[PDB]
């Protein structure tokens, strides 16, 4: 063989929805969010401690309520005929819902 | 070099999320738009989390305080006690 | 005295679920002054059989992917699939649950991938 | 040798799997899970009957309140189910005393 | 003759009712199968809250329906109602 | 829309009665719900490039909102 | 001759408003719309005050979980004036018996 392989743009796409949909690991790494979560608390209180288990559940409900809004802003997508999500579309859902900011 | 930590939230990372969205391709531009709305979520339950904590006069923050701030949100959770 | 052998409420209820237990937490919690002696029952009662429901719709999910220990992935499998619970748990999130597979259909390729010469 | 005591619907759960599904098991988070489900419920629902009792001027919590509370929160035919199952043991509750 | 005015039902909320409710949120030109979904729609809200408000009715054992039952079956659906007692 | 509240309710249970101010509460409510979701409706209309809502807007809506049905 | 007695927080709205605008007067449904926002907040704040008091099993609720239940429920600069507010009527309250 000359040439390498090559898929077409999207199936590895779909192989990473299906992949990633059929298990429930975490997908961002706990250390960096650590220290979002640190400096974020820092910022209001100084000097505070965090257990392991409090991290967790910040992790799953971040990843649940991003996976959520990425659920409507596609709908949202599809519905302007299009494909490609912009930041239009996740100001749109999380203006319908009330989660202003 | 660190990068004020938010950068911590790579790209892959949230191409990964978005994948279990059920999206299929993504602009460049989201990146920066979907940390901010990450940042505000995070800043508003942490707040409230502190607030549980600061009224026990604990130190130590507990998943308790974590999940009543969420249920008080609308974004009741489950799995990590109460 | 005679000192009757003291059967638990549960068991004249024929449930499994507490009784008792659920008493003392209607009492401390602040819901009402006093409470009568049906509620606990009633109430529990109800708990079991959502909890019946919930379990075998997850042996159910268990059986189709070959496992035999549930697992939370399958609570949130059986949660999504009947629309009532879903309804119930709208805006619940469960943790290590992830969501159904579910892939819009406009946005697959079209089924013309073959011959096409 | 100082230890507390933490109390939880575990057991109840365990035993309910095993009379639903005999050869079948279940991990520790899940349990955790339906603790945590129990425990959310149980505040839904009595929040609401106190809810109902004070705006009826009423001090009283009695399985009346309770069944109306169910009534309320939950849809349709899985409400029926359970009031049925509810009265059917306070029937044998109230009879075998 | 055949009336039964227009359905003797959800019909008689009429299209130019709608079209001025429609106004109220700023909008300006609407579909003519708009109509026929909005009236499911807001029967659907209506069945529910109104279930709600009769089963508080029902458990006062009265056969009149008051204010303060619609605004409680209103508060449980997150849209909580000023004006009307509570 | 006190004929169509009589007849829904009387569906669920017979021969009840309502006060005028109930029926007005939910006057209330019905039109400030249906502002708000011709809002929304609006929004989403805008953000396909048109003009004109349509009913796959409402239901986009009130799907994104969870008011089912 | 039989007859009831209804309170409200009436009056006393009417006090606050001839102190902040004098040349002006507000309407009965105004004023009741005002009664059941009143009504409102006092069973918000109060709620979440009993139920920080029973996550932390303490018995008594004091002016420490009301202050935590305002920062809980209200948002920014609000919470801060009505903070100050609170902890000025209470430093008057307690020198002045």
């Amino acid at each position: 063989v000359k040439k390498p392989h090559r898929y077409r743009p999207g199936t590895v796409a779909l192989r990473e929805i299906r992949r990633y949909q059929k298990s429930t690991e975490l997908l961002i790494r706990k250390l960096p969010f650590q220290r979002l979560v640190r400096e974020i608390a820092q910022d209001f209180k100084t000097d505070l401690r965090f257990q392991s288990s409090a991290v967790m559940a910040l992790q799953e409900a971040c990843e649940a309520y991003l996976v959520g809004l990425f659920e409507d802003t596609n709908l949202c997508a599809i519905h302007a005929k299009r494909v490609t999500i912009m930041p239009k579309d996740i100001q749109l859902a999380r203006r319908i819902r009330g989660e202003r900011a | 070099v660190l990068r004020d930590n938010i950068q911590g939230i790579t790209k892959p990372a949230i191409r990964r999320l978005a994948r279990r969205g059920g999206v299929k391709r993504i602009s460049g531009l989201i990146y920066e738009e979907t940390r901010g709305v990450l940042k505000v979520f995070l800043e508003n339950v942490i707040r409230d989390a502190v607030t549980y904590t600061e009224h026990a006069k604990r130190k130590t923050v507990t998943a308790m305080d974590v999940v009543y701030a969420l249920k008080r949100q609308g974004r009741t959770l489950y799995g990590f006690g109460g | 005295k005679a000192r009757a052998k003291a059967k638990t409420r549960s068991s004249r209820a024929g449930l499994q679920f507490p009784v008792g237990r659920v008493h003392r937490l209607l009492r401390k919690g602040n819901y009402s002054e006093r409470v009568g002696a049906g509620a606990p029952v009633y109430l529990a009662a109800v708990l079991e059989y959502l909890t019946a429901e919930i379990l075998e719709l997850a042996g159910n999910a268990a059986r189709d992917n070959k496992k035999t220990r549930i697992i939370p992935r399958h609570l949130q499998l059986a949660i999504r699939n009947d629309e009532e619970l879903n309804k119930l748990l709208g805006r619940v999130t469960i943790a290590q649950g992830g969501v159904l597979p579910n892939i819009q259909a406009v946005l697959l390729p079209k089924k013309t991938e073959s011959h096409h010469k | 040798r100082k230890r507390s005591r933490k109390e939880s619907y575990s057991i109840y759960v365990y035993k309910v799997l095993k009379q639903v599904h005999p050869d079948t098991g279940i991990s520790s988070k899940a349990m955790g899970i339906m603790n945590s489900f129990v425990n959310d419920i149980f505040e839904r629902i009595a929040g609401e009957a106190s809810r109902l009792a004070h705006y009826n001027k009423r001090s009283t919590i009695t399985s009346r309140e309770i069944q109306t509370a169910v009534r309320l929160l939950l849809p349709g035919e899985l409400a029926k189910h359970a009031v049925s199952e509810g009265t059917k043991a306070v029937t044998k509750y109230t009879s075998a005393k």
